[PDB]
């Protein structure tokens, strides 16, 4: 589950973010959204087909999907989530969550640099 | 950082200096402010002689600074130096402290005084010198030892009746002139960097031990500054004396770890990341030649050695000459495709740039042959003149003018494939380099084989186009040794494709070569080629 | 410190970047990201000389920064194609902090000469305007 | 182009204006002042001559020059503007300009905003 791009986020507008699931052998999948907890309808999304994809003998297939919120609740702190259903699975389903502060910095150092000691180099 | 000069510089008291800057002659950079300065500790980083007319206190009546607009360099010349001079300057452009400056490091060595019973000799690295000692009228029946003192041990390697040490072995000779009267001597061939030192001559021994001093200074050349830029030029001219004009040599790269990296060898050697680029000259009757590199990029700055060997490679003992190279990087020649493709049986055109100031040269076209040293035969210039096997397939054109020729070359196979340079008779040179890449495919434009004609009547030939040259427009040509200029003949008739041709009689003035084409008013671009013959009835 | 991303001349702000190969943990790494701005505190607003007072709020988004439309050349599949590289370049009209060494920047005056006045015009940056 | 001094500006009835040139070579100057963008009458100010100055290298000149203004006008934000006229200027003619903000000026504000330093820069 992908983070917005940074471009889409400075212009306080819709945001949107992508879901992805790969290498899974049958062509049978299900992809649900979420927001906190309530499920959203399937009206509000949309997911592609399940094709599959080049690769070293092994058949596996993809499958993506999106969905755009609006920037006040993204930039409020409400988290979403994608979920997968797969026949595969031992427990027939997995999550991920993303919200803010996800690539956030681990380190920031500021210096302010005053007059008489101006040094800077081409 | 465009900014360089020399990085050290050396002299004694007494003596006068001369440090050279240079910088990018753009119109901002000749006109602004010029200054030399001395960064001390403490901060600061005071000026003591600069462009405007400022001159310190402790610089008056000795020195000055000239400003060469032309070159892009200015001069600082220091007379009566001191030993209290020897510290980090910078030369630079504007203000201070900001960063467009250089370093340059100074060091004044204090001269001789009061100890002067020495007769010294200086000589270049690898060469030959003499070490003349005064036999006298009674010493000849004892050892005509030489010390040299490794610490204080006298340590004698030198005898002249052969016993010698295995370190300077194969150089050292006697020859005589001596029986009597005050001088033998003792020619020393290909001297090192290890053989300095202070040297207790003699000549026999009465004995009390009696002394003799010669002594002898052996110097590493000195590299001269060469300030180039990127995607140009340089050359290199290696000057070595008339005594080594049978010895093979060469031209290596110092790196950091003490490692020369052959670039050219006289024996046949070349580097593969200066495959297509590179030339090397015969040598004239001074036994002196030129190495030319084109296509410069950022990493080839640095210090270039050229010598002789009997092999090729920087084996001590050996003479060199030293450079040092900066390459600039705020360029003003032009970018240009690097690589061009086609097909077999297609054209290309490649734009070559010139200087603009001088479009009144004459221009040329190489083929990199790469065989033995690196060699341009030509195989077209302007005024006239083509080769005998690029008949009917080459041309060059002087549009679009201004900092641009145009040279086009059709009827491609597969062994066109090389490295090809254009040339002017300028002042300075650039020389630009184009791969021509072959790739499979068939050509855009279509025409048919040879075609005959009977003894007098009307000839029509076509020629398609796809509706990719639809926005462009259509010409022919007839070519001869001047190039090629368009035709009134043609119809240009069907409105995505044949533009055609008619030789309403066909006279013997027609029997040479035709060409299709497509051009955006100045820019040209792809070319088919046919002949027209004659046969006899 | 190793590879510039930006050197933007009308805002004096530079941008550099460098992968370092940290010591511990030496499988992963970090991406360290530099940022220079120099502020001028004798600029005016517009660069005219009456317009407004000295500038004293500064704004740098980074977003304009890394911007790119100028058009480029890609060569597909046996051609050469003409693309644009960004998303957001509907339009010089921007605001610019500082000067620029390699660019001019003028004024008119009007002054009597005993009659009638003139246009006389004033160099504002004396070093890059000599016409050569 | 020089501030008024500290101690003219309690008075509040004039304030003077300094405007020196330096370091030319040929003695030829002409001085004239603009209020705001408009010229001030020849009347209204002194002008000294051109006179050269002791010698670091090379022989130079200077010349100076003031003008009293009122101090409401200073006290406003109007500005005042400087002219030398020279042979050896690229133009023939340069300027420098002054107000209340720029000189002595008691206070240094300052502020700096930068907008997403962690924004994927391409
Ligand atoms: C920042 O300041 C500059 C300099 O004052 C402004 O540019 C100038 O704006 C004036 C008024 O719009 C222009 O004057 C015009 O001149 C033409 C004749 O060329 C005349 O037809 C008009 O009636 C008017 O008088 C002037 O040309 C123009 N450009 C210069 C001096 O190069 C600029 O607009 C200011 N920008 C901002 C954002 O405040
Ligand atoms: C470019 O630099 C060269 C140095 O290689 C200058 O040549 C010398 O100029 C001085 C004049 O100050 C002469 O006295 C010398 O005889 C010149 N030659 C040498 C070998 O030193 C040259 O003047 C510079 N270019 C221009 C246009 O002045
Ligand atoms: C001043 O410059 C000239 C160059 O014309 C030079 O010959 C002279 O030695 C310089 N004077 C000094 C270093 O005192
Ligand atoms: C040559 O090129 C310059 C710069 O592009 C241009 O200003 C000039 O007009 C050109 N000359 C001609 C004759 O086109
Ligand atoms: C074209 O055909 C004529 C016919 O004899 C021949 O002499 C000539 O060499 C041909 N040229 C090419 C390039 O095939």
């Amino acid at each position: 589950l992908l983070p917005p791009p940074s471009e889409e986020l400075a212009l306080n507008e819709l945001v949107t973010l992508t879901c992805l699931a790969r290498g899974f052998s049958p062509k049978d999948v299900l992809v649900r959204w979420l927001q906190g907890s309530q499920e959203l309808p399937r009206e509000k999304y949309l997911t592609w087909a399940s094709r599959q994809e080049p690769s070293q003998g092994t058949t596996t297939y993809a499958v993506t999907s999106i969905l755009r919120v609006a920037a006040e609740d993204w930039k409020k702190g409400e988290t979403f989530s994608c979920m997968v259903g797969h026949e595969a699975l031992p427990l027939a389903f997995t999550q991920k969550t993303i919200d803010r502060l996800a690539g956030k910095p681990t380190h920031i150092n500021v210096s302010v640099v005053m007059a008489e000691a101006d040094g800077t180099c081409y | 950082s465009p900014i360089f000069g020399p990085e050290e510089v050396n002299s004694v008291e007494g003596n006068s200096v001369s440090i050279t800057c240079y910088y990018p002659p753009t119109s901002v950079n000749r006109h602004t402010r010029k200054y030399w300065c001395r960064q001390g500790a403490r901060g600061g980083c005071i000026t003591l002689i600069s462009s405007e007319g400022y001159v310190s206190s402790k610089y008056a009546g000795r020195a000055n600074l000239t400003n060469f607009p032309e070159n892009g360099t200015f001069v600082v010349n220091i007379a009566q130096l001191s030993q209290d001079d020897s510290g980090r300057y910078k030369c630079g452009l504007g203000i201070n402290s900001r960063g467009l400056s250089f370093d340059v490091s100074l060091e004044v060595s204090q001269g001789p005084g009061l100890l002067n019973d020495t007769k010294v000799y200086t000589v270049d690295l690898g060469r030959t010198v003499t070490i003349n000692c005064p036999f006298k009228t009674e010493n000849a029946q004892k050892r005509k030892s030489l010390y040299k003192q490794i610490g204080l041990y006298p340590v004698l390697v030198i005898d002249s009746s052969g016993y010698v040490n295995p370190n300077y072995t194969g150089r050292i000779r006697l020859d005589i002139q001596g029986t009597g009267q005050l001088l033998f001597s003792v020619v020393i061939n290909q001297l090192r960097l290890s053989d300095a030192g202070q040297y207790l001559c003699q000549a026999g021994d009465d004995s009390n031990s009696n002394k003799k001093n010669a002594d002898l200074q052996v110097l590493k050349p000195e590299p001269e500054l060469v300030y180039e830029d990127l995607r140009g030029s340089v050359t290199f001219h290696c000057a070595l004396g008339p005594e080594v004009a049978n010895v093979a040599k060469f031209l290596c790269r110092q790196s950091s770890g003490e490692n020369c990296d052959v670039v050219v060898n006289t024996l046949g050697k070349r580097a593969p990341a200066f495959e297509g680029r590179i030339l090397l000259n015969p040598q004239d009757k001074d036994g002196s030649f030129s190495v030319v590199i084109t296509g410069l990029r950022k990493e080839d700055a640095g210090r270039y050695l050229c010598g002789a060997h009997s092999d090729g490679q920087l084996q001590e003992g050996s003479p060199i000459q030293a450079w040092q190279l900066f390459v600039n990087e705020e360029s003003t020649i032009p970018r240009s495709p690097t690589v061009v493709k086609g097909v077999a049986g297609g054209s290309v055109a490649v734009l070559c740039p010139y200087n603009r100031k001088e479009s009144k040269s004459i221009k040329y076209w190489c083929l990199w042959e790469g065989a033995q040293n690196g060699r341009c035969p030509l195989l077209v210039d302007s005024e006239g003149w083509v080769k005998a096997q690029y008949e009917g397939r080459l041309s060059l054109l002087e549009e679009p003018g201004n900092g641009t020729f145009t040279v086009i070359l059709n009827q491609l196979t597969s062994r066109d494939a090389g490295f090809y340079w254009c040339l002017t008779n300028g002042d300075t040179l650039w020389r630009t380099t184009v791969e021509i890449k072959i790739i499979e495919g068939e050509p855009n434009l279509k025409v048919p084989g040879n075609v005959t004609a009977v003894l007098g009547e009307t000839l029509k030939v076509p020629c398609h186009f796809p509706c990719k040259f639809s926005s462009y427009e259509k010409y022919w040509c007839k070519w001869n040794n001047t190039g090629c200029q368009a035709l009134p003949f043609v119809n240009c008739d069907e409105n995505s494709r044949l533009v055609s041709l008619t030789l309403n009689l066909v006279t013997r003035a027609d029997e040479g070569w035709y060409w299709c084409g497509v051009k955006q008013g100045h820019f040209y671009g792809e070319t088919a080629a046919v002949y027209v013959a004659v046969e006899e009835r | 410190e190793r590879i510039v991303l930006v050197d933007n001349k009308c805002k004096c702000a530079r941008i550099t970047s460098r992968i370092i190969r940290s010591s511990e943990d030496p499988n992963e790494d970090i991406v360290e990201r530099n940022i220079r701005i120099i502020v001028p505190l004798n600029n005016r607003e517009n660069i005219s000389d009456p317009t407004s007072p000295l500038r004293t709020r500064f704004v740098y988004h980074l977003s304009d920064l890394c911007k790119k439309c100028d058009p480029t050349e890609v060569e597909l599949d046996n051609q050469i194609v003409t693309a644009t590289q960004s998303n957001i370049c509907d339009e010089a009209t921007e605001t610019c902090y500082t000067y620029d060494r390699n660019k001019c920047y003028t004024a008119v005056v009007p002054l009597v000469y005993g009659g009638e006045t003139k246009m006389v015009e004033t160099a504002l940056t004396p070093d890059a305007c000599y016409p050569d």
